[PDB]
RNA sequence: GUAUGUCUAAAGUUAGCUCUUAUUUACUAACAAACUAG
């Protein structure tokens, strides 16, 4: 195998085939099914077989879908860009897969209006009256026959626009064109083993849709950046201004590093050939950085559990059908205290199927219209999931919203409990339209503590809420005189009270946690919070290293 | 689509060798109206006819539903094996050949041979839509 | 001309703000609602104006930019039924003392209220099923997200009952 | 079109004008604001003193309606020979009761 | 940091490091805009006279030189627009040049006092204000962008104020933990508001 | 041409009822549709001629246009007009510095077809290749 | 999860035993820890 990668051509001659170009990895050394055992259906195993196939078709697709084709018509991709060269299915399903939810739009937009924020930073430098926005067709990020202007500059003094040159062009004709308005278009190519050259490409694109008999565009004079997303590449082929180049050529590095549609496109393309390697930067929640959740920001969490609840019953024949009940997405903020329980009615379940998929890009969903409703001064600067399958669509939801610190999280919430509590579930049950019903978790607890001790009181309260239902519900209803107002959820106790309320609930916690898992005791005090509520062996370090320091 | 939006919505080889003509027709006469509209010139009309009867197989789609058109199509490769080695003697590589007629006779030879095809192919079909199975 | 409609309409912005809660559900007097749901706004910008000195001044020249369509569409009466009913359901949940969490579920029954998937997740997934298509919305029933300068306004709003908050509660 | 009248005077409290025939109209025992009206196009509405929340599980017309000991749950059955137990104000089924040989319940 | 197989380290015969000759190497950086860098290389005849060519491959009317060369590639090779002297782009020029050469209500809404006269256009990310090269002082993942306040150099964030008054608790929790079931109170979260008022307590 | 012109400018509506048995007609005149491509085809124009006015017979309803000639050429003349067009594209690809291949498909999709009578007919044709014969 | 199947007024046709209640067992579920169908 030493002599078959060598006469390859070496690891480069090998890897300019797959798409590991398209992949983000800082080296090439970190380059290197659980369903098959669960009773489904004789059928079904076809499928099994076919996941794998997608992942070795989808790491050759350069050299698959290439362009030195004897005999192949030049399809489209559904909603995307990428044209095919034959209709071969596990590409176009593993192409299909990565471009979901119109990604690529989602990428071409995105691109679109950051360079237009970078324009909106540096209007004053290039002496620009008004970065137009151009409501531009709904399907224009993959017509490739012919193209629109995405932005339009207009100039308060007309412009010394140079001849058509490339981005990294180092001497330039600032002489000739005289224009009082620009234009610019991002344009996305999934490059190939064969076409990838992408300044011959953007070059081409840019006198191809400017020398049309038909006119697109408002000047002949623009810039076309071209993205190649398939091997990570970048060229802005057209006409430049003084002080324009610089500013696009470190725009676009910025960019094509750190645009979270691009990163979002890098991680699908990891994750849909299942290699990874992590570093994870500002890491996830711990009992570490407990505290890092009210740093006194503005912030949210978002529980999707309960989003998609079910109730099964016999129909008619012998199978136990599955229908959709009400459900809820539990959006906390912690630190002011408002909570956005989304009631997702069952008209959101109007004859759709894979409800599962469909209801965790549906979280996505009402938690990007939560974020658009507020303002960029209320924000939200951290977004903290629940579940892990919730990353997925949410950070392609929140790809319109790049100041939001989407942040996982290594505790096991206990927010699905919410349908415990007698209110959360009778404002999610009694609903006709999906609703956006608001509660304070907080209600009596901010005239005299602050979020932490009742955010522990909630997570000690909804834990045992989880853990035992009805016996939790008996410890919150023992008392008859203690009642709930109208407004709050919770009982209105006196501080000794919730001290009763917190031992109770504590000891019912460790009392069926001793009585499922037959532990003993919590020998570490760090273990025991991490037990109500990787870094494990971290803060095992930091302990062992702090307790010995005295 | 559906699928019983997936089952009346194929069609067969008749249809689409249909279609697939129709595209090959039009490239034809959409090169000649970019022409007569005076954006192209006469000799990159010849280039471009020269690129369409030896791009068939890559700008139409024929090759798909009725396979012996690669027959056709080989041929066609091949004059532009022969074409672009006497064409470019002194001239080395790139565009610009448009001596586009033994590939244009290649390709009337096909229409030869499957006119009486289509004639029953889309006689079948069309009192299959009139008329109806018998 | 022109400043005999300001001589009359500031001694008509002069002579009431207290919204009938019949009047929201009165479809006829939608005029009379228009403008008094324009001169409440006004009213709350009158106070943030006053107490601009200790809360956020950087955000009242940015509402004052954002609000003139809403100003301009309100006081001649120029918005949807669904989008002026709901927030004169603000406005009347913005005036009461305790109801401000009624004001921000009024606002989210603004925002989003009775259309399911708000923006559209648009065919995610493989297999993109024949009713897959009626999940996403760019129009016909969708959100009311529908413009960049209508959706400015409504986040305007939330602004200022963010604002009404702060100013009922420290005084 | 439902019509609640007063046995005293026999006054319009409402005039419930629908989309189509009712069934048998009910009334929850704890309000007089509660108030539930069968449909014959596979729904029931429940009402107070106005829609409050729709009922859309059955397939067939609805048949005839009751309740529980005081109110709190409710009870539905149709042309389909399912019977469902609703709750106060809640569309879900705690049990739908459906074998191979019922023919439907008319009346309960 | 073995995850290279056996056989990639194994070396051939002769002579890690004789892979890294696409790179191998960083990748990260998203790569340049190259591009049209192009070259152009170059008995009788009975027909000219010129040599070279006989009169069946002659290139003048029987009477009685640079060339698009160089390629190792394909999309180099294909080029609609591989030589380039401007030509059409600037007849389109000259053609846009001679088509070149041919209420109260505003009044009404400044009672207050502007007499000026999808994603939101105005949220401008802390990487787009990054324009200048740092060393990734931003990640797409998280998307999170590290400043002096609240950013640290593996890594947390700065626990500033209440993040900071949890510090105090949780080490007050530890010091009533190593100082003091109550076998399992002896921690923060285990029992809140006990700790809590303690705090508060303590402060008097 | 005119009545030609007219005929398959009325059946662009194709939304009344009259169109009825004219819609018949459509339906049968595709299985004699790619007959006409080949009359289409082998009435190519070549690049030493602007436009080869042609006979057609042309359906009363516009159904289906067959172009109605068959193109015979003089054998000798035929292999020198095509060496003369062989010569000059090869003058003009030597010549010319950067040769700019035509686009393909020339039209978009959304694009309708043109009409002959508003775009082409008006605007007088272009040079064709021609050899300069001395 | 498909195939596929089924329902859907806008338009008005003339005069020992009965019982509560819990444990156990069996068959089922695209219900949970982004993808799998004949
Ligand atoms: O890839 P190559 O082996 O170098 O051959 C290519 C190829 O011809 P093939 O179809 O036989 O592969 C090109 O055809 P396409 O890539 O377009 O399908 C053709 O270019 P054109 O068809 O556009 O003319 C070109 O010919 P040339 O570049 O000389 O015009 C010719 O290169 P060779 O002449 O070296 O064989
Ligand atoms: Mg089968
Ligand atoms: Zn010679």
């Amino acid at each position: 195998r030493t002599d078959v990668i060598q006469a390859l051509g070496g690891i480069e001659t090998i890897l300019e085939h797959t798409l590991f170009k398209g992949t983000g990895f800082n080296s090439w050394e970190g380059l290197f099914d659980s369903m098959q055992f669960k009773k489904l259906t004789h059928a079904q195993r076809t499928g099994l077989s076919q996941i794998p196939n997608r992942r070795f078709t989808l790491w050759w697709s350069p050299t698959i879908n290439r362009a030195n084709v004897y005999v192949g018509f030049l399809v489209q991709l559904d909603l995307t860009g990428i044209f095919l060269h034959g209709k071969i299915p596990t590409l176009k399903i593993s192409l299909i897969q990565i471009f979901r939810a119109h990604l690529w739009q989602k990428i071409h937009e995105s691109i679109v209006f950051d360079i237009c924020q970078i324009l909106d930073g540096e209007l004053d430098v290039l002496q620009i009256e008004s970065v137009t926005k151009e409501t531009v067709h709904p399907r224009k990020s993959y017509k490739m026959n012919s193209s629109a202007a995405d932005i339009t500059m207009e100039s308060v003094h007309e412009w010394e626009v140079s001849k058509p040159s490339l981005l990294h062009e180092t001497n330039d004709s600032f002489k000739g064109l005289i224009t009082n308005k620009m234009w610019f278009d991002v344009q996305l190519r999934y490059g190939d083993y064969d076409s990838h050259d992408i300044s011959r490409y953007v070059r081409a694109k840019f006198l191809d849709y400017t020398t049309d008999n038909v006119s697109m565009y408002p000047s002949p004079t623009g810039v076309m950046i071209g993205i190649d997303l398939a091997y990570n590449m970048y060229d802005a082929y057209g006409n430049w201004f003084n002080g324009l180049k610089p500013l696009i050529q470190n725009s676009m590095r910025t960019i094509m590093k750190a645009n979270p549609a691009l990163y979002v496109l890098r991680e699908r393309i990891r994750k849909g050939l299942q290699i990874y390697q992590s570093s994870v930067q500002e890491p996830f929640l711990n009992s570490s950085n407990y505290a890092e959740l009210f740093n006194n920001d503005i912030k949210l969490f978002v529980d999707d559990t309960n989003v998609y609840r079910v109730t099964v019953h016999k129909t008619f024949e012998g199978n136990v059908a599955t229908k959709a009940i009400n459900g809820c997405i539990f959006t906390l903020n912690p630190k002011t205290g408002h909570l956005f329980l989304k009631i997702i009615h069952t008209s959101v379940w109007a004859g759709q199927k894979r409800l599962s998929q469909l209801a965790k890009w549906k979280t996505a969903e009402e938690v990007s219209a939560l974020v658009r409703s507020l303002p960029k001064e209320e924000q939200p600067k951290q977004i903290i999931v629940t579940r892990k399958a919730m990353l997925d669509p949410l950070e392609v939801h929140m790809l319109d919203f790049p100041n939001i610190a989407i942040r996982p999280t290594e505790l096991r919430l206990p927010f699905s409990a919410a349908m415990s509590i007698d209110k959360l579930s009778d404002v999610v049950m009694k609903a006709t339209e999906p609703q956006m019903v608001l509660f304070n978790i907080y209600d009596d607890w901010l005239d005299r503590i602050s979020s932490y001790t009742a955010f522990s009181r909630l997570t000690l309260l909804l834990r045992a809420l989880k853990t035992n239902e009805e016996s939790a519900k008996m410890i919150l209803l023992s008392d008859p005189t203690i009642t709930i107002k109208s407004y709050h959820l919770w009982p209105s106790f006196t501080d000794e009270q919730w001290i009763t309320i917190e031992s109770q609930m504590r000891d019912l916690i460790l009392t069926e946690y001793g009585r499922k898992y037959n532990v003993n005791i919590s020998a570490l005090t760090q273990t025991e919070i991490k037990d109500i509520i990787p870094s494990v062996k971290r803060q095992k370090m930091a302990e062992l290293e702090a307790a010995r320091s005295e | 689509l559906t699928t019983k939006e997936r089952k009346k919505s194929r069609l067969g080889n008749s249809f689409h060798l249909m279609r697939e003509l129709l595209k090959m027709m039009k490239l034809i006469v959409d090169t000649h109206v970019q022409f007569r509209l005076g954006n192209v010139d006469a000799f990159q009309l010849a280039d471009g006819i020269h690129y369409i009867l030896n791009h068939i197989g890559q700008l139409t789609g024929i090759y798909r539903y009725k396979y012996k058109v690669m027959h056709q199509i080989r041929a066609c490769k091949d004059l532009k094996h022969i074409i672009y080695y006497k064409f470019n003697k002194n001239l080395g590589k790139g565009p610009g050949c448009g001596f586009w007629q033994p590939a244009w006779r290649v390709w009337l030879n096909f229409l030869r041979g499957t006119i009486p095809l289509l004639e029953r192919y889309i006689g079948n079909l069309i009192t299959r839509q009139f008329e109806g199975r018998s | 001309n022109r400043p005999e409609r300001i001589q009359e309409a500031i001694a008509q912005d002069k002579t009431s703000v207290i919204i009938d809660p019949s009047q929201i559900g009165s479809t006829e007097g939608k005029p009379l609602l228009s403008m008094k749901c324009n001169l409440y706004i006004h009213e709350i910008l009158s106070r943030w104006k006053a107490s601009l000195e200790a809360y956020h001044p950087e955000l009242f020249l940015d509402t004052k930019k954002a609000l003139f369509p809403l100003l301009l569409q309100l006081r001649r009466n120029q918005l949807a039924p669904d989008l002026l009913i709901s927030l004169a359901t603000v406005l009347y949940h913005l005036q009461q003392p305790k109801e401000i969490n009624l004001a921000v579920q009024s606002y989210m029954k603004l925002s989003i209220g009775n259309v399911a998937w708000p923006i559209g997740v648009t065919s995610v997934g493989i297999h993109a099923r024949s009713a897959h298509s009626k999940i996403q919305g760019g129009r016909n029933a969708a959100n009311i997200m529908i413009d960049e300068r209508t959706r400015l306004w409504i986040t305007s709003i939330k602004r200022l009952i963010t604002f009404e908050e702060w100013y009922t509660s420290n005084h | 079109s439902v019509k609640i009248w007063d046995t005293e005077t026999g006054k319009v409290k409402t005039r419930l004008h629908l989309n189509s025939t009712p069934a048998d109209v009910e009334s929850r025992p704890t309000n007089p604001h509660e108030f539930i009206v069968g449909l014959s196009n596979s729904k029931i509405l429940h009402y107070d003193d106005g829609l409050v929340q729709t009922y859309d599980h059955h397939l067939s017309s609805i048949l005839a309606l009751k309740y529980f000991p005081d109110g709190s749950k409710f009870i539905s059955s149709s042309e389909d020979k399912t019977v469902r137990i609703w709750e106060n104000q809640i569309n879900v089924p705690i049990k739908q009761i459906s074998d191979t040989a019922q023919h439907s319940m008319p009346f309960l | 940091n073995i995850h290279i197989p056996r056989y990639i380290r194994n070396q051939p015969w002769y002579y890690l490091v004789h892979h890294r000759q696409l790179d191998i190497d960083n990748n990260s950086e998203p790569k340049i805009g190259m591009g049209i860098k192009d070259e152009f290389k170059l008995s009788f005849c009975r027909n000219c006279g010129e040599a070279g060519h006989k009169e069946k491959d002659c290139m003048e009317k029987p009477r009685k030189v640079l060339v698009r060369a160089t390629d190792d590639d394909w999309d180099s090779r294909k080029d609609r627009w591989y030589g380039y002297s401007g030509k059409e782009y600037n007849e389109l020029i000259s053609k846009w040049e001679r088509d070149k050469r041919n209420i109260e209500l505003m009044k009404l809404e400044l009672y207050k006092d502007s007499v000026g006269s999808t994603r939101l256009r105005e949220d401008k990310a802390a990487y787009l204000n990054d324009i200048n090269s740092t060393e990734s002082n931003y990640d797409p993942k998280s998307r999170l962008y590290k400043t002096e306040t609240l950013g640290a150099v593996m890594f947390r964030r700065h626990l500033t104020g209440e993040g900071l008054k949890l510090n105090e608790l949780n080490q007050f929790a530890r010091s009533h933990a190593k100082e003091m079931k109550e076998k399992v109170q002896h921690v923060l979260v285990a029992n809140p508001t006990k700790y809590e008022y303690l705090k508060k307590k303590r402060e008097q | 041409p005119e009545h030609l012109r007219k005929i398959i400018n009325t059946h662009s509506d194709m939304a009344s009822k009259m169109y009825n048995t004219d819609k018949k007609a459509f339906l049968g005149a595709l299985k004699y549709l790619p007959h006409a491509i080949l009359k289409l085809l082998e009435n190519m124009p070549h690049p030493w001629e602007q436009a080869k006015e042609v006979k057609v017979l042309y359906h009363t309803s516009g159904a289906i246009t067959f172009v109605n000639e068959t193109p015979r050429v003089i054998e000798p003349v035929y292999t020198a007009q095509w060496s003369a067009t062989w010569i000059a594209m090869r003058r003009e690809k030597r010549d010319r510095t950067h040769f700019k291949r035509m686009r393909f498909p020339p039209f978009d999709d959304d694009e309708p077809p043109l009409s002959y009578e508003q775009h082409i007919e008006n605007i007088e044709p272009l040079d064709p290749i021609n050899l300069p014969l001395d």
